[PDB]
This record gives C-alpha cells, structure tokens and sequence, in this order.
C-alpha cells in the first residue's frame, strides 16, 4: 500500500507566520534553529532575486541534514525547480566535470512559458502531386464538421507515407511541429471487411482546425540541449543527424550567451517568466578541489541560482591535497564564500518521538514499554539502529499473530541481530578475520 | 443569483463524473521555438567563405 | 438515463442497481431504483450509489445523512 | 535590456579613473585601491593602445580583496565591441581537448577581427503583387508596386524573389525589406510600420568576429555546429599558419582590421607546469592578447613538481611579467562597500544597526556582511517593517555561525564528528 525509506514523514518545515519553528509540527522534533533557517532560506528563495550564494549544512550523522533537504524540497513545491544531488556523481567518464557542474547548474534554472499549438485531425480524401510536379502532396481532411485542403512540406509528406495512411485513414496532424501521426480507419469501412487487425475509429469531431494555450515548464537547460542538438523528426535527415553524433558534448560560453539573451527577450515580451532553482549536494567533501576552485568562480556567476550543501567532517584534509587540512574538508577560500546552518544530535526524549513518529507513518503499533525500550538501546548504540530495528519487531509480532510489538519482540529482534558495535567487538575475537 | 450556482452545479456534476469539461487532453507537443540561432551566423560564415 | 426509462418499465433481468449521479434524489432515485425491483425477481436488489471526495457528492450526502435527506437548497463548502 | 541579477560584481560598472590615472576614491562603485586602480589605468592605456602585443601582467593579494572585482571593473571600463574573455584554470582541465590545445583555443578566441561590408537594401510598402506564370509550364513573370513616402514605383521580380513571396504569405498592405544580393524577404508591420525615404537604401553591414570561429569554420564544413556546441580539437596549425597569414594580409590591404582582445586566467596556482611553459613559449607571439593572471594563492608547490614556488607560478612565468599586489582595507572602505551594497541591494539599515554590520564585516569578513545585509532584509521584513535595525543583524549573527565559530565548535567537538582516519562517536552513553 504505502511505501517509505527514513522519509515522507515531512509534510513541510512546520514553522508559522511569523518564523518561529514549533517544537514539534511537520513531524520534527529539536533543531529550532535550524528550521529558523531554513525558513530563512524559503523567504530567500521566496523573493526570487538573490543569486549566487552558498548556504551548507554542518551536521554529523543522524543530524537531520538530507531530511532538512527533504523538507525544503517538500516546502519549495512542484513549481520551484528542485535538483538533488550527490557530490561524488559530478564525475564524469565522457565530459569534463566543470561542464557537468555547469549542466546541473542549469538545470537548476527553470522558466514557465506559454504557447498556442495548430491541431489538425480529419480523414485524406487526396494524397496526390500538385501539377510539371515537384515533392509536395495535396492533402484533404474531412472532419465531422471540417473540410480542408492541404498543401505540405517534401519532409512531413514522406513523414505521411512512411505512417503508411491512405484514403478512409483518420489521422491527428499538427501545424507546428509536423508531427505526423493516424488515428485508424473510419467506422464507414468497418463493414467493407469482415476481420481485419486495424481498427476502426470514429471521424473526428468539430472542425479541422483546432487551437488552445498551453503553458508547459520548461528548464534553461532543456532548452539549451534543444537548440544545441536535435531531438526528435520523423523524417530520414533527423535519424542521420541523430546518429551522427550520439555524444553529450560540452556547451559554449556563447550559446549561453545566445540563450539567456533570447529568454530575455521572451521575458520582456510579456509572456515568458523566470523562477531560480535550488541545488542540493550530497557529502561535498567527497568530491575533489578542482570543484572546489572552478566553484570559486562558478559562485560569483550572475544567473547561478542558490545552491544547498551538506557535510559529515571536521578537521580534515582537502581531497587533491596533502598538507591542505580544513573544516568539512572545504577549502578556506570557498568556506570564505560560505554560510553555515549548525545542526544538533538528538537525546532520549526526541528519539522516542521521532521512532513513535515514524511508527505512526509505518502503521505499526508500539506498546509503553516496548516503546520505553526502543528509546533505551536507541541511544546507546544509534537512533539509526532502532529505526531500522521497527520493521522487524512488527513482523515477529505478526508472526506471533499479535498486532502489538512487546518488549519480547525486540528482545529477540537484538538478539538475533547485532549493531555494528557488536560486529567490531566479535571481530576482536577472530581466528581468521572473522 | 441561484441561476449562477445551478450552472456551476451542472459543470460540477459534468466534471466530477468523468473529465467531460471540454475534456482536452495535452498530446505532449514539443516547444517549436523557432530561433535558430545558427541563422543569425549563417550569413556570417557565407560572408566569410 | 433518469429520464429515459426509470419512469414505468418493468425489466426483471437484472438483480443490481448502480446509481452514477443523482443531484435532486428524494424521489427519482425510488423509482428509478425500483423499475428493476419487480415482482418476477427471485434475488435481492443490491443498490450501488457513487460518491467522490471532497466533492459536491460527498457534501450532499453528508448534509442528507444529518438532516435524514429532507431537501437540499443550498450546498456550500 | 541585460538581464541581470544582484551579484557579487554588479555593483561596480567601470573603474572610475581620471585622465592622468587618478583614481576617485568613491567611483563608478569602485573603491579604494589607488594603486591597484592606477594600474588598471595602465593595462587599459595598454589594451586601447593596440601597438603592443605579449604583455603578461600578475595580479596577487590576499582573498577576497577584489582583484576579481578589479578585473570585473575594468573589464567594464573596456566595455562593447572590445573582445573580452573572462575564464578559471579548470576549465581546460578536459579529456576530449588536451590541455595545450585548449591554451592555444583561449589565446586564438581572445583577438577579434573588425569585417565592413556594404549592402544594398530595398524597403517600401507594397501597393499590390501580380505575379504572371503559366498553368502548367512555370514561366514565373512576378510584378509588385513599391510605394514610400516619395516614390511610387512598380517592380518586375525575378524568379527568386517571387518563389520566396509565394514561401512566405504577404499582403498588399505589407511592408517588406529586400537584399538585391540575398534576396532574403523580412516583414515586421501591417497598415505598425511608416517607411520612408528612398527605396535603394546603400548602408553597409559591419560584422566583428574573432579569429576563432574563422578558424574553426576553415577547419571543417561541420566547424559550424562544431562551434556552436564546442565539440572541436586540435585543429592542424598548419591551418593555423594560413589564417594568420591570411589576415596580415587583410590588414595590409586594409578590407579587415584586427582589435587586440584580452585574456583573463583565475587561479593560476592551479595550473600545470606544461601549460606554463606553452604560456612561456606563446607569449612572444605577435597576436599575442593582453592577458592578466590572478593567483589568490601564495607560497605554494607547483602541479606537477614537488618544489614549493612562490606565489604558486614558476619562476620562468614571472620572469617576463610584471606583478603588483592589493592590500587590506580599512574600516572605512568596508563602511562604503557596505553602503554600496545597501543602496545596489535596497536595504535601508539602521544607522546603529549599519555600524554593527560594518564591525562584524571588519573582524570576520567583507562577505560575511555582505551575505547578512541581504538576510537582514528577511529578517526584518517578517516582522513587516521596511527598516532592518541592530536586533535583525544580531539575529541574522546568531543564526548563521562564522567560519572561525564552527572551527571552535569542532575542535571540542572532534569525536561528534569523523576524523581523517574517519572514526566518529554515535552513542550518547559511555
Ligand atoms: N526533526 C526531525 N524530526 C524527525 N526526524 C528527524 C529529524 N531530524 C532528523 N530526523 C531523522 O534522522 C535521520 C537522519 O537524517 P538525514 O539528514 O537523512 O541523515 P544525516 O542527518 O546523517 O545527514 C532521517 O532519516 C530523519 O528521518
Ligand atoms: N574596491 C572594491 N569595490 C567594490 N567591491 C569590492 C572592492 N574590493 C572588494 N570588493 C568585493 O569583495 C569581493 C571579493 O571577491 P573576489 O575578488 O572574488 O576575491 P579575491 O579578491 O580573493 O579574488 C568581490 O566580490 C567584490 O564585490
Ligand atoms: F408501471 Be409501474 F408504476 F412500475
Ligand atoms: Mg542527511
Ligand atoms: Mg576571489
């Protein structure tokens, strides 16, 4: 029925009107600073028109760092353009890694737009040469109401006879795009043959012609890919281009340059409009210090929208570096360029509201005491452990065809599994690297 | 006016039992952004051969 | 429909009645339901009523339930 | 129209130098650094002059002292139809282009070369089109009168002409523009536009382009996409040498001119002793560009060697350079950033509450500041008043830490979080 991995028990931050993080709202327990700051984040993402600053989360494990990410996903919505990430995918084996920043880093820019599309439906009466003829096809649709002729390109004619259409063949044609593309054969010839595997559909209704608004999303990168390869073409050229190169390939500074001047000009058109995204990064220590110093300028860009961060080091050393040792394993220089939300563990009480919690989400039922001993060895070894431990003590009541999880059940749930601090210390004793 | 609610009643009964309002369905059409960016250079690279 | 047939036909093939929609139902829905509900029927009748949530079904047949379904004038939310 | 954002940058538009390179204290943005300013003077003196060529000039300092902003400003003051290049040292760090090549690329894109062609232009209202043809045989006669504001006159079409007006839908009331050469149609209004004067227009057409795409045009027919997607390497110098033979002699009959570009290369602390050398070797190039270098990093090792050079760089580089360096700033050049800051940004911080900013900018940072100025907007805004006081800043202090702050939160926190051997202590109990 429901399914869930350590989240989507964050139906939003869970702050008020005025910023103050309630002490448990949105299923989060602690870190009212840290909702406050996030919250900060959301009225900075909120107006839109800061640009270019770098805000990370500094947080050991279990501190609530990728579930605070959740969150300020979770608040952003649909509309805003929210782009996770992991630190250690940036690299590349085909393309540069500074290109594939620059491509998330697009990505993270998305725009709304409107448009208006031609819709043509109806069944061909004539596919002929116009005549002393050259590659062009007169093409009648009839309508149940509609009653065109049609003239078209060499290109969506050959289209046409490669969907292999005919007369008494309904088909769905659009004016723009030229995608070519038959409904089936109408209702009149179902009765010509007997058994036939096409099917037979109705006329179309209304007229030939057919118009609406559309107002599709669509990110700065998509269009970027769009103009600078092709997509998709039913006709034999597009294929060739297509597989004349199949590579991803790196993006211009110019094309950049030509694509935010033309969506600048769509925007001061009236119709277009644009919305910064948010990028989240997992474990940036784990990627190398040539990120490091091509973000050095990458930051100080003018459309580079706001970007999230995360870490689980201190006083570690730079990746690409000996003796460049640093906090978060970040270099001065971009920590300099940084701004840090501390984060703060969780003691017994909030652990037994966060497990109970998540209990609640599970549809699993905890007993008192059961409950009074998930937050004891909770602590004492992880509130990670207990957690994972809640599924199988709900199983093992189920097996015991009891609906209530007993302080039996995670007995023998501990006991028939070990925590890592287990597995360390029966490696200690080992005869043969146990 | 009554006459107001009794129409939005019917698009609701309309509506609510199968998406009969107007029932559009988007066919996914692709932008069709017709800037070509290669024409503003093609005249440049004929100039230059 | 409503007012195609649930008036006075006596069609006694069917044993199931399914009503899709019923704005104004302190009576058409009787009859309607009971032109299947003959005397040449040797099975109950089992009467399917279709509701939404969070709709103007549910809202109806809501505020029916809590006044026994009197007469609805006005349906707001 | 550029679209532009609050940046780190966007504040200054221009240096703001004197005619004797005299820099204002407060100008164009730009502020303190008299000496650095002066400099920038110099280069400009230098990139406008256009009869030098292969000259390398160092610019170091401590971080975040602006030297980028410095490069922005001038970059600024050099403004349109100067060829400006602005790039990192790890960008050409590529596995599709070598590094050498990728150099080479960076240099030939910085020089622009300056095309004048003249065109002839025919533009009029129409009165009405009648083309003349055959049923079945073509013989395609096209006619159309032209009118303006003082001519009326009617036109035979050629074939051309009238097979793109049978391309593109026009009406009588339609207003085109004609190239005899191209015979490309463009039409804007309808009865929206009020053209006027003589139809035979001759205006000329002038193109800028860097020697770049021409390169990368001659290199292949598919150099058109191959620049305008990047997909391009190690194109033969052979090809290298005929263009540049080909557009000295363009220059000395005079049908193009060359505009010198300039390179800007960041962190060049990072960059490999192989492209260091290849920087050596093509500086004495004559279309050499006007190039600075930034190295925000001091005594360091070079890549690809194990001794420490100074500032990061060879000394072979430095040796055919010349270098100065920016200094710290005073309290009260903060004060004006900060206030250059607040007025780019439209924050109107409280005088009191504007002090307090500027002292934690003077013992933490400039960017620190700058960022809480921008939070301080918020903070104050939630409680719905458009002034930000002390209690905002101090919260906006208190909520996002310092860099210094999280080091001591670590240091006694060392065992909350992983080691370089990577252990870290999860229990709370024993
Ligand atoms: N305020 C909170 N309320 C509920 N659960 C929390 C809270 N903070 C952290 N957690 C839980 O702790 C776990 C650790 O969070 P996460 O950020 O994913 O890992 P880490 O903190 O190690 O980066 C998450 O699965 C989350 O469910
Ligand atoms: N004289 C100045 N006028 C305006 N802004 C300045 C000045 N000096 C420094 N700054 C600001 O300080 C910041 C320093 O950033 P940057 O130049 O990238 O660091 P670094 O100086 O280490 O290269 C710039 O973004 C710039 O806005
Ligand atoms: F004919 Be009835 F009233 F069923
Ligand atoms: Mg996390
Ligand atoms: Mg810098």
């Amino acid at each position: 029925v429901t399914r869930t991995a350590a989240h989507t028990h964050i139906k939003g931050l869970g702050l008020d009107e005025s910023g103050v993080a309630k002490r448990v709202e949105g299923g989060f327990v602690g870190q009212i600073e840290a909702r406050e700051a996030c919250g900060v984040i959301v009225d900075l993402i909120k107006a839109k028109k800061m640009s270019g600053r770098a805000i990370l989360l500094a947080g050991g494990p279990s501190t609530g760092k990728t579930a605070l990410a959740l969150a300020i996903s979770q608040e952003l919505g649909p509309k805003v353009p929210f782009c996770p990430l992991v630190g250690s995918e940036l690299y590349s084996v085909e393309v540069k890694k500074t290109e594939t920043l620059m491509e998330n880093f697009r990505r993270a820019i998305g725009l709304r737009i409107k448009e208006t599309k031609e819709v043509y439906e109806g069944e061909v009466t004539e596919l002929t040469p116009e005549d002393k003829t050259i590659s062009h096809v007169i093409v009648g649709l009839k309508s149940a109401k509609g009653t065109k002729t049609l003239r078209l390109d060499p290109t969506i004619y050959e289209s046409i006879q490669r969907e292999k259409v005919s007369i008494g063949d309904v088909i769905y044609i659009e004016a723009n795009t030229g995608a070519v593309k038959r409904v089936g054969r109408s209702d009149a010839y179902a009765t010509e043959f007997d058994l036939e595997t096409e099917e037979y559909v109705p006329l179309p209704k209304g007229e030939v012609h057919k118009k609406k608004e559309i107002v599709q999303d669509v990110t700065l990168h998509d269009l970027d890919v769009a103009n600078a390869r092709p997509q998709g073409g039913q006709d034999v050229i597009s294929m060739m281009g297509q597989l004349l190169k199949p590579k991803k390939t790196e993006i211009t500074e110019k094309l950049r340059q030509e694509v935010n001047k033309v969506v600048a000009k769509y925007i001061d058109q009236g119709v277009a409009e644009l919305i910064p995204g948010v990028l989240f990064i997992d474990e940036v220590n784990m990627l190398d210090i040539e990120i490091f110093t091509y973000l050095n300028k990458a930051l100080e860009s003018n459309i580079a929208p706001v970007v999230v961060l995360a870490s689980n080091r201190g006083m570690t050393t730079v990746r690409g570096t000996e003796d460049v040792i640093s906090p978060h394993g970040v270099p001065p220089d971009l920590i300099d360029r940084l701004l840090i939300v501390r984060t703060l563990p969780y003691d017994k009480d909030e652990i037994r509201t966060i497990i109970e919690r998540r209990a609640t989400v599970e549809r699993l039922q905890v007993e008192s005491s059961a409950l009074d001993l998930l937050a004891t060895m909770g602590t004492e070894t992880s509130l990670r452990y207990a957690l994972q431990l809640l599924a199988p003590c709900g199983i093992l009541a189920q097996t015991s065809n009891r609906k209530e999880i007993v302080v039996n059940d995670v007995n023998e749930a501990k006991l028939l599994f070990l925590d890592a601090k287990r597995s360390t210390k029966i490696l200690e004793t080992s005869a043969n690297y146990l | 006016n009554f006459m107001s609610i009794v129409n939005c009643l019917m698009q609701l009964r309309k509506v609510c039992n199968h998406p009969n309002l107007f029932e559009v369905r988007p066919i996914l059409t692709s932008f069709v952004l017709e800037h070509c960016v290669a024409s503003d250079y093609k005249d440049v690279e004929r100039t230059l051969l | 429909s409503s007012r195609s047939g649930g008036l006075g036909i006596n069609l006694t093939g069917a044993d199931t009645v399914i009503f899709y929609d019923s704005d104004w139902n302190p009576a058409m829905d009787k009859q309607c339901q009971d032109r299947c509900h003959r005397i040449g029927q040797t099975r109950d009748v089992h009467i399917y009523r279709f509701v939404s949530e969070h709709t103007i079904e549910s809202n109806i047949l809501k505020k029916a339930n809590q006044k026994r379904q009197l007469d609805n004038v006005v349906i707001q939310e | 129209k550029s679209l532009s954002l609050i940046a780190a940058h966007s504040h200054i538009t221009g240096l703001g130098l004197d005619e004797n390179l005299q820099p204002r204290p407060t100008s164009e943005g730009m502020v303190g650094q008299l000496q650095a300013r002066r400099a920038a003077g110099v280069i400009l003196k230098m990139v406008q002059n256009g009869t030098i060529a292969g000259r390398a000039v160092l610019v170091a300092g401590p971080p975040s002292t602006g030297k980028t902003a410095l490069a922005m400003g001038v970059s600024q003051s050099l403004g349109k139809d100067v060829p400006f290049t602005a790039i990192a040292g790890s960008e050409i760090f590529s596995l599709e282009l070598s590094k050498t090549e990728a150099l080479t690329q960076a240099f030939r894109k910085s020089i622009g070369i300056k095309i004048k062609e003249e065109t002839e232009l025919i533009e009029g209202e129409v009165v009405e089109i009648q083309i003349d043809r055959s049923i079945t045989g073509g013989h395609k006669q096209g006619k159309l009168t032209i009118k303006t504001t003082d001519m009326e006159t009617i036109y035979e079409l050629g074939n051309k002409m009238i097979d793109g007006l049978t391309k593109e839908k026009v009406l009588a009331g339609d207003v085109i523009s004609i190239d005899k050469a191209s015979g490309k149609i463009t039409k804007l209004g309808r009865s929206v536009q009020c053209p006027e004067g003589e139809l035979q227009k001759r205006k000329t057409v002038v193109h800028t382009v860097s020697l770049h795409e021409i390169d990368v045009i001659n290199s292949r027919t598919q150099g058109f996409l191959a620049l305008f997607t990047g997909d391009t390497g190690e194109i033969r110098s052979e090809v290298r040498d005929q263009i540049n033979t080909k557009v000295a002699e363009w220059k000395e009959e005079g049908k193009a001119e060359i505009v010198p570009g300039v390179l800007f290369i960041d962190e060049v602390h990072m960059l490999d002793i192989e492209c260091f050398s290849f920087i050596n070797r093509a500086l004495e190039d004559e279309f050499a560009p006007i190039v600075m270098m930034a190295t925000n990093r001091g005594v360091s090792k070079t890549r690809g060697t194990n001794y420490k050079s100074p500032h990061g760089l060879p000394l072979d580089l430095l040796d055919r350079s010349i270098i100065i360096t920016t200094k710290s700033y005073n309290e009260q050049e903060i004060k004006t950033i900060l206030s250059i800051r607040a007025q780019e940004e439209e924050v109107e911080l409280s005088s009191d509450a504007l002090d307090l900013l500027t002292k934690t900018g003077v013992e933490t940072s400039l960017r620190y500041s700058s960022n809480l100025i921008s939070v301080a907007q918020q903070i104050a805004m939630k409680r719905k008043n458009n002034t930000v006081e002390v209690e905002d800043v101090k919260r906006a202090y208190l909520l996002f830490l310092d860099s210094a702050r999280s080091v001591k939160y670590v240091q006694e926190n060392e065992s909350q979080y992983i080691d370089d051997q990577g252990n870290v202590q999860i229990s709370i109990a024993k």
